[PDB]
Formats: C-alpha cells, structure tokens, sequence
C-alpha cells in the first residue's frame, strides 16, 4: 500500500549510475523507507499546527517539529526558513 | 539533480493529518529532505554493492535461463508470465 | 464543490508533468548512452582497418600530399613554402578519445628535412567543455599559413579532415 | 618494374579498405538507428501519458508555444484565439524512424475552422525530401503545402514544453 | 559491385606468368567473379533457410566458454581459440 | 595456400544480408571456388593472348576463350564488349 513511486525510484538508482544492476526488492525497500521518514516529519510538522493553533503547514511548523524530536535533528541537520 | 517526491508527500500527509495542508516553500523543504536521504542511502548502498564481489541471481538471469532452456513458444509464454509476476510485485 | 476537485487535480497534474519531464531526461541519457556504446564498439573495429590503411599508404609515395591538394576546401589553404614541407608529409592520423565523447587528435606525421625538428604536429580537442591544444612548430635554425592552425586556442579545418579526407582520402586523390 | 605493378596492387588494396569501411560504417550507423527505434517505442506510452495529463492543465499548449523565444512572435491575435482551443500538439517519428515524421495540431469547438487538425507530415531517404500538409477548412498558418519551424517543434518544444510554459 | 582484381591479377601470374591484362579486360574478369559470387550467395541463402536445423558455430563455442569457464581462464581460452580459427582465415 | 580473400568474402556474405550467420567453412569453401573459376578463364584467356600473337590479355581474348569452351558460355553468357 506504498504511496511512494517504487518504479520512479528504480530509475533514479540505475540512471544515477549508483550501481549497474538493481534487484527488484531494492527500490521497493528504499520506497517504504523514504515514505516512513515522510510519515515522521509529517506526523510531527502537522502536530506543530495544533501547538501553533494553525493549519497551513509553513516553512516554520516543520523546523520546530524537527528540533523537538532528538533523532530527526542529527539526521536532517539544522533547518532555516 | 533534484527529483520531485511531492505528489507522494501530499498522499502521506492526507493519512497522518487528513485535514491539514502545506505552503509552497514548506513542501519544497520536505522534498529537499527526501532528496538529501535518497543520496545518503543510494551512495552508501553503492559502496556496499561494490565491496561485495559475490554474484547475484536477479530476474534478468532467470529470464535468459528461460530462453536457453525452454523451447520456442513455451519460452515466449514463460517470459510473458514471469515478467508479469515481477511487474505486479513492483507496482 | 467539483470546483475544489479540479484546483487540486491542477496541482497534481502539473507535478505529474514535472515527473514525466524529469523522467524523460533520464530516458534520453540512457538512450544516447547506448549510441556512444555503439560508436565505441566501432572505433575499436575500425582502428585495425585505419591502421592497415596507414601500412598500405606507406607503399604510395606522397599519397596524402596529393589527396590534401585534390580536396576543393583543404586544397587552397596552402601557398609555396607549405607545399615544399608537404614533400615530407608521409602520414596522417585522426583517432578519437577512447570514450568517443571526450575528443580526437589530428597528427600530421613527418620525415627528415632541413625545415623543422618534430616527427609529428599533433592537435587535440578535449571536452564537459571545449578546449584546443597543439604541437609547437619548432622551425629549424634558419628561421621561417596552415601552420597558424597549431595555436592552443567553430573550426572548419578539422570538420573536413575527420568527416571527409581521413574518412576516405582515395576519392579525392582520383 | 617490380614497383610499377606493386603500385597499382597498393592503390586497389587501398580501394578494398575504403570498400569495407563503407560496410562497417553501414553496420555501425544501422546499429545506431536500431537504438533510435527501440527508444521511440519506450517514449511513446510516456508521451501518451503526458498528452493525457496535459488535458487537466488549462492553457498549456498555447502558453507553452507563445512563451518560446522563437515561436511566440509569429502568432498574431486572430491565430491566438483559435489557439485558445489548441488542446494538444502531437509530434511522432513514423515507425521506420529514418523515413519521416508528422506534427499534428489538435483542436475543439471553434466556428472559424471545422478542421480537427493541421498536420504537416514529412518523408526523406536525404538529398530529396517532401511536405504534404492538411488543407485549412476556414468555417462559415503560412506553413502548409531547410525548414526551421518543424525542427524547433520536433527537437525543442515537443521534447520539453514545460520549460517554456514557466 | 566489388574488387577481386588483386587476386585475378595474382592468379594470372601462376597460369601464364608471362601475360598482363588491360583495364577493360580486368574490369570484365572482376565482373565475372562478382557475377558468380552473387549467383552462389543467393543460392546458399535459400539453401540456408530450407535446412533450418540448429547449428553450433564458433559464435556459440565462444559464448559457451564465456558462460562455463571462470573469469580469467575464459579470457585466454577465447584468445587461444580465436587464433586457431583466424589461422589462414584471411 | 588460397589466393582469394576468405575474410573479405565472409564479410560480403554477412553485409550482403545473404545470411546473418556463416560458419568459416563457407568463406574458405567459396573463396577456393572463385579462385578455380578465375584459374580457368585465365589459363584460356592467356592462351588466346598467344593465338592473336600478344602478351597483354584484352576483351577480345576473354570473349574468344569463353565462347569456344561450352561450360563457360553457359555460366557467363555472351560477354558483349
């Protein structure tokens, strides 16, 4: 039930000259991972809407959503609007 | 290089937080992140697949094996079938 | 209403078009790559033929000279001094870069004469961006055109050597 | 006279070699055109899924055409209205890619001309070419029976129309 | 059309070493050999399509070596076997 | 020791589009045949050159050498000069 584009990713990997050959399971596994991370910054940067009593998620809402969660700071680093 | 994952960001937003939107530069910062992780992962995975020298059996190999071992039309059918199973598992 | 339906699908559709175009670029990369694979495979088939031609032309004295001259466009770029030097012009060579895209040299091989030192006047073109490199015309001790062409500087001289003369010089010769 | 004869032997050996180069350059530039054809197939369903996704973007073909540095200035105001109905543009190399190609122009409800196209087809194999173009059915464009316009539609705009649209 | 003239000349110098040949005359011998090759080729080419049995050529022995042998062994294995076949095939 | 060109003839069959595959028996076999069919029309055309009292074979010499022998007029034809 993956929202992320398994096919489009298989091309990004091959046409990017990362490796010359790509197992069918690799873009599927990469697809779910990119989505899981999306679901995490979105869960949180959409909770920064309710804390800030707003609904249109703006450059701002994300930034405070990352620095609050420990791990997501070390991953994506500092965020600037 | 930078790719668009934006369609599939939206589609995820509308699960965790159905009733919440996102501004133009706010989406162009979610995209900026997925592109940053895709590199980190593919570039790393490229070092991992180049460390390893052990040969892999993928579908390309099975599919060629079908042609060499199976005769004629049995083979053309077999390939249709195999190619259709893998394509369905990717979709 | 339905009015909300279409404004969204205008957002959706416009990026699905930025995908299609993003992903058509990667499809043309992959295609125009296999064309350079074709061009590689063949420079490799032709190197042994372009060689055994060198060999054969060594048994015709002043072949390239007369060929060069017999070309309409390469023919009337010289004058008298050039032609005397051209008596000693016993080979030509136009080989591409091992990856075809990078470039090609154009080396005028030579024989003994009191008119300069070097046994080859090379001129390579390296690309990705465009840049000329040449051999210095080491005029002999009594100081002395077509040899202006060997600057280290959109070049009609090479687009006739590599694409007509070197391709098939025997046609001109006759 | 050991090298009067041996000087002809040498000139025909040389003829052998230009004989066989013409064969090897024909295989080569034939394998080149097998690759062109392979990709036209791969491109078609994507070009087709583009045409369809473009139908949900309102002024795309007109906005694109105009935005172009070259193609924009030629269209006058009368053409431009008709052009507001210009729902699609369709380039396609015919199946034997080397021969030719056609630049269809789709349209919808508009009184001035009931024609549902303005194609401008081609065929060439390279000294001699040709051009057979749809006759304009003005109901109740100085193009239609070297050429620069067809090139810039095939190679530039059709290739990527979105660059211009922005 | 095609050139066998180097070899028509070279054969002439074994049957009658004592006699040359003109241009219109060579050009007519060169036309003779072209004419025969064409008739023979067009015949062998029908007779190939008639007798459509699977056939093992060096083509296949080559690829079989590439498939069956390890990386380094195959490289030499091929080279040796290509020599064997190019030997007087020219 | 064949005189005629095995490789060049091998290529002529491939490029000729006579067949996409060739076992190196054929170019060898075919080369040997075009050599014998020259080594007849020369051992005759060269005799012709000593009849009409010369040592330079010409169209008249080949025409006579052919038409007189039965097999070679059937194979080649009239030989109009």
């Amino acid at each position: 039930g993956l929202q992320f584009p398994v096919g489009r990713i298989a091309r990004f990997l091959k046409a990017g000259k990362y490796a010359e050959r790509v197992g069918a399971g690799a873009p599927v596994y990469l697809a779910a991972v990119l989505e899981y991370l999306a679901a995490e910054v979105l869960e949180l940067a959409g909770n920064a809407a309710r804390d800030n009593k707003k609904t249109r998620i703006v450059p701002r809402h994300i930034q405070l959503a990352v620095r609050n969660d420990e791990e997501l700071s070390k991953l994506l680093g500092d965020v600037t609007i | 290089n930078v790719e668009t994952y934006k369609i599939y960001i939206f589609k995820v937003l509308k699960q965790v937080h159905p009733d919440i939107g996102i501004s133009s530069k706010a989406m162009g910062i979610m995209n900026s992140f997925i592109n940053d992780i895709f590199e980190k992962l593919a570039q790393e995975s490229s070092k991992l697949a180049r460390y390893n020298k052990k040969p892999t059996i993928t579908s390309r190999e099975i599919q060629t094996a079908v042609r060499l071992v199976l005769p004629g039309e049995l083979a053309k059918h077999a390939v249709s079938e195999g190619t259709k199973a893998v394509t369905k598992f990717t979709s | 209403s339905n009015l909300e339906q279409i404004d969204a699908e205008l957002v959706l559709s416009i990026e699905k078009l930025q995908e299609i175009q993003d992903d058509l670029e990667k499809i043309n990369e992959k295609a125009s790559d296999e064309v350079l694979e074709v061009e590689q495979k063949y420079n490799v088939i032709r190197k042994p033929v372009y060689d055994k031609r060198n060999e054969v032309i060594q048994s015709i004295p002043g072949f390239w000279m007369t060929a060069f001259l017999s070309h309409p466009a390469l023919g009337d770029l010289l004058t008298e001094e050039d032609q005397k030097i051209f008596k000693y012009l016993n080979s030509l060579e136009v080989e591409d870069a091992k990856d075809v895209k990078s470039g090609y040299s154009i080396t005028f091989h030579f024989t003994s004469n009191p008119f300069f030192e070097d046994a080859k006047l090379t001129k390579t073109f390296t690309f990705g961006t465009t840049k000329i490199t040449a051999t210095p015309i080491k005029w002999k001790e009594g100081k002395g055109s077509f040899f202006t062409w060997f600057t280290d500087a959109h070049d009609e001289v090479a687009d006739i050597i590599k694409e007509d003369l070197w391709s098939n010089p025997l046609t001109y010769f006759n």
